[PDB]
C-alpha cells in the first residue's frame, strides 16, 4: 500500500545542477521525518542528510552543506539541490524516512554517478580454453560502473559466473565473465560473449574457441 | 547566591547574556526559574539559534534571552536496573511553537493521507515516549536535572539585589556611611528626639 | 569520531548451524538498538524496531539484544533466504549516525573441490603492451582459496587481485579469479607462468601450468 | 567601560588619547572546527591595571583549599578560549581590533 519511487538520476559532470525527486504515496511529507542515505560501491552505508519540521537542517560533518532541502506540501514530493560534486560523491542514493532515530521504509533508489575522467569503451580480450572446461572473456579498462555480460544473447545461462568489478591502481575497472562447459562440445557450440554498457554506447561481440599451442 | 558552591562535579555557568562577575550588583525585578530533565549528550542544545530533536519541540531559546543555565549529574538518583518510566518525552509535532510556552496536549499524531481518528494503526503513532535510563549506561547517558534561570531588566520596580551594606556598623567615628543609596559623612550619635515609625 | 568495526569479517553456517554476530560500541549507548540486512540488488530491509520487539513483516526467531556497549545478533532457526550483509545502528541522539564495516554469512557447499583453469593472455591485449594472466577458481568452498603463483618456479606478492562473487540462488557456490598483471616487457622475460591451490577438498595441492610460446 | 574584558583583560583611562580600530576578520582568523589560538581571561583576584598584561597561569582560589595548581573544588581555570566560528553570528565573529 506504501511504496516509494525515486526519478531523475544519471550520469552528470562534476559541479552540475540537477533537482531530484521523491513522492510518498498515502504520506505526507510536511509531517513526517525524512532521511538520505548513500552507498559507494566497496564500503557501506553513510547517512547524508535530514530534514526538520521547518526552518533547520543538519548535514554531515565532512561536507560543507552542499545540500540544500526544498519541500513543497502541495505536490507532496521533496527535492534536493546537487553543488560542488567531487569524485568521491558517487554513490547509490536512497530514499528514506525516519521516526524515533528509527529507519523503517526505504525506496527502490535511485543512482548519482560523478564522472571526473572521460567514459570509455571496454577492451574485451578472449580467454581461450586450453586443452568439463572453462572458457569466459576478459574486461579490461572500463568505466564507469555497472557493466552486464550474457551469453549467446541470454540463452546460455547454466554454469555463468560474472565476477564483481574491481578497482585497478590505474583507477580503471576490471571485471571476468566465465562458464563452465564440458568438453565434448568444444567444437560443436560457437559460444559468443555479449559486452555492452549504454554509458559507452559500444556493442562488442567475441567469440571463444580453442587452438593448438598457445 | 553565595550559597553557589556546593557540589565537588558542579558544572561551569556558560551563561548567556550576562556575565557572571556582576550578577550581585545588578538588580532584576523577576526570576524565573524553569527546571526539567536532559540526557548527558545533548547538554550543549540549549542555545539560541541551535536547533535539535528538544530544542524546537520542548524548549526553545530566544536570540533575546538573558540569564543563565546550570547542570549537575545525578546518575544515583533518578536511575533503576529495571528501568524509568515517570519522565515522558513528545517527539512527533507539526511545527514549532513560540518560546516560553508549555504544551499539555497528546493527541494523535498524523502522518499519512489517511487520518486515523485517535486509532493506533499505520501512518499514526504515539508521539510520547519515555527516558529509558539504566545504572550501566556510559558517559554520556546519565540523566542530569538542569534548571534555566531567566531575568527581566527594567519592567518593574525592583527588589531582588545582592548584599551590599559592608556588614558591619560605626560608632563614634566619622565615616562614609552610603545608606540606601545617599553618600555622606558624619559621626553616628545618638539622639534623644522621638522618631515616628514611617 | 564513531569508530565502529564488526567483528567477525565473515562467516560459514547452514541449516539447523549455530551463527552469532556482535557489534560493539567504543562509547557508551543507551539500551536503543537496530539491525539491517542488506543484500544485492534491492535495497535493505529492517529487523527490529525497540531493544527487543520484532517488525511486523519479520520471521520471530531473530533474537538479538544488549545493554552495554556490546550487543550481539544471532538466529534460531537458520533459513536460507537470510544470508545477507548484516548492519548495525544503535542510537545518536541528536542525528542517528552509527554503523560498522558489515558482516556477510554464506552457506556450506559440502566442502567441494575447487576447479583449477589457468587462461592465457589473448594475442589482442599483447598488441597494447600489457599482459594480463588469470587463474580461475569454481565450485568451491571454504573461502580458503590459495592462488600463490609461481612464475619461473618463483614467488610472486604483490601483483595480483581477487575477486570473489556472491552466493548462488541454486546450489550456494563459491567463484574467485585473480588476474595477475604485468607489462609486456616483463611477459616474455619468463616462461613458466603457473597458479597452485591449497584446499580442504584436495588432499594435494592442485597446480595449473602454461607456458610461453612453448607447446 | 565595564564588563568582563573592560575590567580584567584590558582598560583605557579617562585621560586616554587615541584611536580604536575594528576590522572583520571571519574570512581569514575562522575556523571550521573553530579557532582555539586567540584566547581570554575571566577570572582574576583583582582589577587589572590599563596598559598592562596578564600572564600568570595560577589556578584562581576562590575558597580555602589550595588549588595545587590544578582545577577542582572552588579552583577554575581563568583562561577560557574563544568560540571563532564563520557560520555563527557578530558575537562569535572574531575582530581586528588596534589601540
Ligand atoms: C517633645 O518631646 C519630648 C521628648 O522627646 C517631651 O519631653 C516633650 O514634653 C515634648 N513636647 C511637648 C510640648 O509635649
Ligand atoms: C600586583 O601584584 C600584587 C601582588 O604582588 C597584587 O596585590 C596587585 O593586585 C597586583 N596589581 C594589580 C593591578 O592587580
Amino acid at each position: 500500500e506504501v511504496q516509494l519511487v525515486e526519478s531523475g538520476g544519471g550520469l552528470i559532470q562534476p559541479g552540475g545542477s540537477l533537482r531530484l525527486s521523491c513522492a510518498a504515496s498515502g504520506l505526507t511529507v510536511s509531517s513526517n521525518y525524512m532521511h538520505w542515505v548513500r552507498q559507494a560501491p566497496g564500503k557501506g552505508l553513510e547517512w547524508v542528510s535530514v530534514l526538520y519540521a521547518g526552518g533547520s537542517a543538519f548535514y554531515a560533518d565532512s561536507v560543507k552543506g552542499r545540500f540544500t532541502i526544498s519541500r513543497n506540501n502541495s505536490k507532496n514530493t521533496l527535492y534536493l539541490q546537487m553543488n560542488s560534486l567531487r569524485a568521491e560523491d558517487t554513490a547509490i542514493y536512497y530514499c528514506a524516512r525516519g521516526l524515533g532515530d528509527y529507519l523503517d521504509s526505504w525506496g527502490q533508489g535511485t543512482l548519482v554517478t560523478v564522472s571526473s575522467a572521460s567514459t570509455k569503451g571496454p577492451s574485451v580480450f578472449p580467454l581461450a580454453p586450453s586443452s568439463t572446461a572453462a572458457l569466459g572473456c576478459l574486461v579490461k579498462d572500463y568505466f564507469p560502473e555497472p557493466v552486464t555480460v550474457s551469453w549467446n544473447s541470454g540463452a546460455l545461462t547454466s554454469g555463468v559466473h560474472t565476477f564483481p568489478a574491481v578497482l585497478q591502481s590505474s583507477g580503471l575497472y576490471s571485471l571476468s565473465s566465465v562458464v563452465t562447459v564440458p568438453s565434448s562440445s568444444l567444437g560443436t557450440q560457437t559460444y559468443i560473449c555479449n559486452v555492452n554498457h549504454k554509458p559507452s554506447n559500444t556493442k562488442v561481440d567475441k567469440k571463444v574457441e580453442p587452438k593448438s599451442c598457445d | 547566591y553565595s550559597v553557589l558552591y556546593n557540589l565537588a562535579p558542579f558544572f561551569t555557568f556558560k551563561c548567556y547574556g550576562v556575565s557572571p562577575t556582576k550578577l550581585n550588583d545588578l538588580c532584576f525585578t523577576n526570576v524565573y526559574a524553569d527546571s526539567f530533565v536532559i540526557r548527558g549528550d545533548e547538554v550543549r542544545q540549549i542555545a539560541p539559534g541551535q536547533t535539535g530533536n528538544i530544542a524546537d519541540y520542548n524548549y526553545k531559546l530566544p536570540d533575546d534571552f538573558t540569564g543563565c543555565v546550570i547542570a549537575w549529574n545525578s546518575n544515583k538518583l533518578d536511575s533503576k536496573v529495571s528501568g524509568n518510566y515517570n519522565y515522558l518525552y513528545r517527539l512527533f509535532r507539526k511545527s514549532n511553537l513560540k518560546p516560553f510556552e508549555r504544551d499539555i496536549s497528546t493527541e494523535i499524531y498524523q502522518a499519512g493521507n489517511k487520518p486515523c481518528n485517535g486509532v493506533a494503526g499505520f501512518n499514526c503513532y504515539f508521539p510520547l515516549r519515555s527516558y529509558s535510563f539504566r545504572p550501566t549506561y556510559g558517559v554520556g547517558h546519565q540523566p542530569y536535572r538542569v534548571v534555566v534561570l531567566s531575568f527581566e531588566l527594567l519592567h518593574a520596580p525592583a527588589t531582588v539585589c545582592g548584599p551590599k551594606k559592608s556588614t558591619n556598623l560605626v560608632k563614634n567615628k566619622c565615616v562614609n556611611f552610603n545608606f540606601n543609596g545617599l553618600k555622606g559623612t558624619g559621626v553616628l550619635t545618638e539622639s534623644n528626639k522621638k522618631f515616628l515609625p514611617f | 569520531d564513531i569508530q565502529m568495526t564488526q567483528s567477525p569479517s565473515s562467516v560459514s553456517a547452514s541449516v539447523g548451524d549455530r551463527v552469532t554476530i556482535t557489534c560493539r560500541a567504543s562509547q557508551g549507548i543507551g539500551s536503543w538498538l537496530a539491525w539491517y540486512q542488506q543484500k544485492p540488488g534491492k535495497a535493505p530491509q529492517l529487523l527490529i524496531y525497540a531493544a527487543s520487539t520484532l517488525q511486523s513483516g519479520v520471521p520471530p526467531r531473530f533474537s538479538g539484544s544488549g545493554s552495554g556497549t556490546d550487543f550481539t545478533l544471532t538466529i534460531t532457526s537458520l533459513q536460507p533466504e537470510d544470508f545477507a550483509s548484516y548492519y548495525c545502528q544503535q542510537a545518536n541522539s541528536v542525528l542517528a549516525l552509527t554503523f560498522g564495516g558489515g558482516t556477510k554469512v554464506e552457506i556450506k557447499r559440502t566442502v567441494a573441490a575447487p576447479s583449477v583453469f589457468i587462461f592465457p593472455p589473448s594475442d589482442e591485449q599483447l598488441k597494447s603492451g600489457t599482459a594480463s594472466v588469470v587463474c580461475l577458481l569454481n565450485n568451491f568452498y571454504p573461502r580458503e582459496a590459495k592462488v600463490q603463483w609461481k612464475v619461473d618456479n618463483a614467488l610472486q606478492s604483490g601483483n595480483s587481485q581477487e575477486s570473489v562473487t556472491e552466493q548462488d540462488s541454486k546450489d550456494s557456490t563459491y567463484s574467485l579469479s585473480s588476474t595477475l598483471t604485468l607489462s609486456k616487457a616483463d611477459y616474455e622475460k619468463h616462461k613458466v607462468y603457473a597458479c597452485e591451490v591449497t584446499h580442504q577438498g584436495l588432499s594435494s595441492p592442485v597446480t595449473k601450468s602454461f607456458n610461453r610460446g612453448e607447446c
